[PDB]
């Protein structure tokens, strides 16, 4: 969760992305917006002889 | 025979000639980077490009 600054309009709350995921959110007791940006992942490769 | 606009250009930092540029500036790639690295991708800004 990263501080944002996308433009929410204050009838809006969530944000989506492509895919219909959330990509950001406004957290309830403080009325601030959050990106989200999931976790580091990558594949795994073995060279060997 | 005058061969200078197909043979490689020594002031470019690539060794490709004028048609080669050209060829490569025509075509537009959705991006030829392959070197986003997980790290261009954190920041969610606008310009981040699909
Ligand atoms: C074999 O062929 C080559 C290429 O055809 C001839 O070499 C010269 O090449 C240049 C282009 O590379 C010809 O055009 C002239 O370019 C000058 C600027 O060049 C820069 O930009 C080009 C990309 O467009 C780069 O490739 C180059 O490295 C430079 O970074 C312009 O300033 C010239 O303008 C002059 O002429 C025009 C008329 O065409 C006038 O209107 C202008 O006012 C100005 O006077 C020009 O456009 C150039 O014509 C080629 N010839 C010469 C003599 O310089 C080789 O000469 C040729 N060799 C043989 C044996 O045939
Ligand atoms: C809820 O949290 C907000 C944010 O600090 C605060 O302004 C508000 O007073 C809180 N309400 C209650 C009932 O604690």
């Amino acid at each position: 969760l990263t501080e944002s600054n996308k433009k929410f309009l204050p009838f809006q709350q969530f944000g989506r992305d492509i895919a219909d995921t959330t990509d950001a959110v406004r957290d309830p007791q403080t009325l601030e917006i959050l990106d989200i940006t999931p976790c580091s992942f990558g594949g795994v490769s073995v060279i060997t002889p | 025979f005058n061969f200078s606009q197909i043979l490689p250009d020594p002031s470019k930092p690539s060794k490709r000639s004028f048609i080669e540029d050209l060829l490569f500036n025509k075509v537009t790639l959705a991006d030829a980077g392959f070197i986003k690295q997980y790290g261009d991708c954190l920041g969610d800004i606008a310009a981040r490009d699909l």
